[PDB]
C-alpha cells in the first residue's frame, strides 16, 4: 500500500499544482481585465470604415 | 508569538537520495522544511523565511519573505548533487539575516547537513565566536551521513554559546533508518 | 537477499571485510556507499568473475534503489561483457537500459555512448554516422562533462579508423587532445598514442601547420621521450621546409604511409616556402625570386607558378603573380606560430614602430604646437 498513499501525496502535489493553475489563472486573468479595463472603458469610441 | 528569523539551510548534495532515510531523502528533508514552514506560520507571520543551500553553490532562489506558499512550490525537483560547504553556509546565511527588514525579530536558524563537510574547527570557531559578537543561536539537524555522531558540528554548539544563550540544539544523525517525523519531533519538542 | 552474496562472498584475499560491510550497506537501504561499491567492483583486480554473477543483482539494485546514475553501470557492463565476451547479450541489456532509464545525470549520452563502446563488434559503417553524430546531436545542452567527451573522441577515432575525412583528424585530435587535460593513462601508452598522432595527423592534411599547439603540456611530455626527430620533422612541416635529413627521416624511420601523400607533402614544404618568405626574411623585399621559391622548395623554376596558383586555390595569400620577371609580388598571409625569440625581434621592430610615429607624432604636434591658442 506504499504507492497508493504515494500517490495520495502526490494528490496533494497536483492540488498544489491546481493552487499554481488557481495563481496563474486568476491573478494574470485580473491583471489583464485592469489593463482592459484601462482601455476598453474610454466610452467614446469613434467608428468608421475598414 | 515570538520576532526570529530562520534561514532553513537544505542540503542539495549528491547524498541525500537514498532510501535509509524514508521513502526518500529528498521527501526527509521535504517534510523537515514542511514541518518548519508549518511552524512558522504557526509562528508569527511578521517574521520572515528564505532557502539557502550550502552544497554546490549559495543559492537564493526566493527572499526571506513572510510568504511560504512559493517555497512549497520550490520544493519540487530540488535535485541534490554537489559538494558541501556548510562553512559559507553559516556565514551566507548570516549576511542573509544582516538583509532582513527588521531588528525587534531574533536569530535563531535552523541548518540541515548531510555530507562530509571539508570544515576545520577554527573555521568553525571563527564562525561561532563571531557569532557571539553577532548574537545568533543555531539549532542544526544532522541529516545524511558524515559521521554517525557527529563532533564539528557538536564543537560549533559548543562554541557558539555560554551560560546563558545556550540556544544550540544539535540533532546528530541517527544514519540508520529511523523515521521522517521522528527526527523532527525532537527540535518541534526543543528546537 | 543476502543469500546471493553469501555464497558470492568469495573474490579475493582478505575479501569478505567489504562483503560482511556490504551486508549492512545495503540492507540498512543506504546507496550512495553502494555507488562507492560498485565502483569497488569495477576496481575490483581478478580476472572478473565475480560481474558477470553480480550483473542480475546491480539490476536488482536499480529496480529498487530507483534513483542512481548509469554510469557505473555502463563501465560495470563492460566488465560483465568482458567476463562474457560477446555484445549481442549486452545489446538486449543496452536497449533495455535505454528503454527504462531516463536518468537525470544525463542518461541520453551514455546510452549513445554505450553503443559506441559497444559498436566495436557490431560494424562501423552503418550505425557510426547515425548514432555517433547523435551523440553532439544530443550533446546540445553543455558538453562540459570530459568523460562523455573523451568517449566520444573514442567513438569518433573509431569513425576515423574506420575512414571518412582524414582531415577530420586534427579536430578529432582538438577532441582528445581536448578531452584529456591530466595525464590519467599510462605514459607508456601516451608517448605511442602521441606517435601515431603526429603520424595520423600528418596523413589529414587539411590545416597544414601541424606544429600549431606544441607547447601543450601531455603531449610534449611525449615528444621529449619518443624519438626526438619525428616532432623535428614536424618543425621541419612548421617551421622550415629545408633539411632534407628531417623531411626524408620521415621516410627512414616512418616507411610506409608516406609515398602515398608524398606530392602533398611537397605541396606542404611549398607553402612553408609561403610563409618563410615574408615571416622571417626583411620585412617583405615587395617581389621575391623564382630562385628562392624554388630554393626553399627544392623544386624546378617551372613549378613555382602552379605553386601560386595553388596557393590562390588554397587562399592563404591574395597575392599578386609577379612573374615578368619570375619574381613574385607579396599579399597578406595566413600567419604562424610566433616563437620566443619572434617575439623578441616583434618588439624590436613593433617598438621601431611604435615610439618611432609616437616620437615624430610629437615632433609633428610640436610644430602643431604654437598654434592653439
Amino acid at each position: 500500500r506504499t504507492r497508493l498513499l504515494d500517490s495520495e501525496i502526490k494528490i496533494m502535489k497536483s492540488e498544489v499544482l491546481r493552487v499554481t493553475h488557481e495563481l496563474q489563472a486568476m491573478k494574470d486573468k485580473i491583471k489583464e481585465n485592469s489593463e482592459k479595463i484601462k482601455v476598453n472603458k474610454t466610452l467614446p469610441y469613434l467608428v468608421s470604415n475598414v | 508569538m515570538v520576532l526570529e528569523s530562520t534561514m532553513v539551510c537544505v542540503d542539495n548534495s549528491e547524498y541525500m537520495r537514498n532510501g535509509d532515510f524514508l521513502p526518500t531523502r529528498l521527501q526527509a528533508q521535504q517534510d523537515a522544511v514542511n514541518i518548519v514552514c508549518h511552524s512558522k506560520t504557526r509562528s508569527n507571520p511578521e517574521n520572515n523565511v528564505g532557502l539557502i543551500t550550502l552544497a554546490n553553490d549559495c543559492e537564493v532562489l526566493t527572499t526571506l519573505t513572510p510568504d511560504t506558499g512559493r517555497i512549497l512550490s520550490k520544493l519540487h525537483t530540488v535535485q541534490p548533487k554537489g559538494k558541501i560547504t556548510f562553512c559559507t553556509g553559516i556565514r551566507v546565511a548570516h549576511l542573509a539575516l544582516k538583509h532582513r527588514q527588521g531588528k525587534n525579530h531574533k536569530m535563531r536558524i535552523i541548518a540541515f547537513v548531510g555530507s562530509p563537510v571539508e570544515d576545520n574547527e577554527k573555521d568553525l570557531v571563527k564562525l561561532a565566536k563571531r557569532l557571539k559578537k553577532e548574537k545568533v543561536n543555531v539549532d542544526i539537524i544532522n541529516f545524511g551521513e558524515e559521521e554517525v555522531n557527529t563532533e564539528k558540528l557538536t564543537a560549533f554548539v559548543n562554541t557558539l554559546n555560554g551560560k546563558d544563550g545556550t540556544g544550540s540544539h544539535l540533532v546528530t544523525v541517527p544514519p540508520g533508518p529511523s523515521l521522517a517525523d521522528a527526527l523532527i519531533s525532537s527540535p518541534i519538542l526543543a528546537g | 537477499v543476502p543469500g546471493f552474496l553469501q555464497q558470492s562472498q568469495n573474490s579475493g584475499p582478505g575479501q569478505p571485510a567489504v562483503w560482511h560491510r556490504l551486508e549492512e550497506l545495503y540492507t540498512k537501504k543506504l546507496w550512495h556507499q553502494l555507488t562507492l561499491q560498485v565502483l569497488d567492483f569495477v576496481q575490483d583486480p581478478c580476472f572478473a568473475q565475480g560481474d558477470g554473477l553480480i550483473k542480475l543483482y546491480e539490476n536488482f539494485i536499480s529496480e529498487f534503489e530507483h534513483r542512481v546514475n548509469p554510469l557505473s553501470l555502463v563501465e560495470i557492463i563492460l566488465h560483465v561483457v568482458r567476463q562474457m565476451t560477446d555484445p549481442n547479450v549486452a545489446l538486449t541489456f543496452l536497449e533495455k537500459t535505454r528503454e527504462k532509464v531516463k536518468s537525470s545525470d544525463e542518461a541520453v549520452i551514455l546510452c549513445k555512448t554505450a553503443i559506441g563502446a559497444l559498436k566495436l563488434n557490431i560494424g562501423d559503417l552503418q550505425v557510426t554516422k547515425e548514432t555517433i553524430e547523435d551523440v553532439e546531436e544530443m550533446l546540445n545542452n553543455l558538453p562540459g562533462v570530459t568523460s562523455v567527451h573523451s568517449r566520444f573522441y573514442d567513438l569518433s577515432s573509431k569513425y576515423y579508423q574506420t575512414i571518412g575525412n582524414h582531415a577530420s583528424y586534427y579536430k578529432d585530435a582538438l577532441r582528445f587532445l581536448g578531452c584529456v587535460d591530466i595525464k590519467d593513462l599510462p605514459v607508456s601508452e601516451q608517448q605511442e598514442r602521441a606517435f601515431t598522432l603526429g603520424l595520423a595527423g600528418l596523413l589529414g592534411e587539411g590545416v597544414f601547420n601541424f606544429g600549431e599547439l606544441l607547447m601543450h603540456p601531455v603531449l610534449e611530455s611525449l615528444r621529449n621521450t619518443d624519438r626526438q626527430w619525428l616532432i623535428d620533422t614536424l618543425y621541419a612541416f612548421n617551421s622550415g621546409n629545408v633539411e632534407r635529413f628531417q623531411t626524408l627521416k620521415t621516410a627512414w624511420g616512418q616507411q610506409p604511409d608516406l609515398a602515398a601523400n608524398e606530392a602533398q607533402l611537397l605541396r606542404k614544404i611549398q607553402l612553408l616556402c609561403l610563409m618563410e618568405m615574408t615571416f622571417t626574411r626583411p620585412a617583405n623585399h615587395r617581389q621575391l625570386t623564382f630562385e628562392e621559391i624554388a630554393k626553399s622548395a627544392k623544386i624546378t623554376v617551372n613549378e613555382v607558378e602552379l605553386l601560386v596558383m595553388k596557393a590562390l586555390s588554397v587562399g592563404l595569400v591574395k597575392g599578386s603573380i609577379d612573374e615578368v620577371d619570375k619574381r613574385v609580388h607579396m599579399t597578406w598571409v595566413q600567419p604562424r606560430v610566433l616563437d620566443l625569440q619572434q617575439i623578441k625581434g616583434m618588439k624590436d621592430r613593433l617598438e621601431f614602430w611604435c615610439t618611432d610615429v609616437k616620437s615624430m607624432e610629437m615632433l609633428v604636434e610640436h610644430q602643431a604646437h604654437d598654434i592653439l591658442t
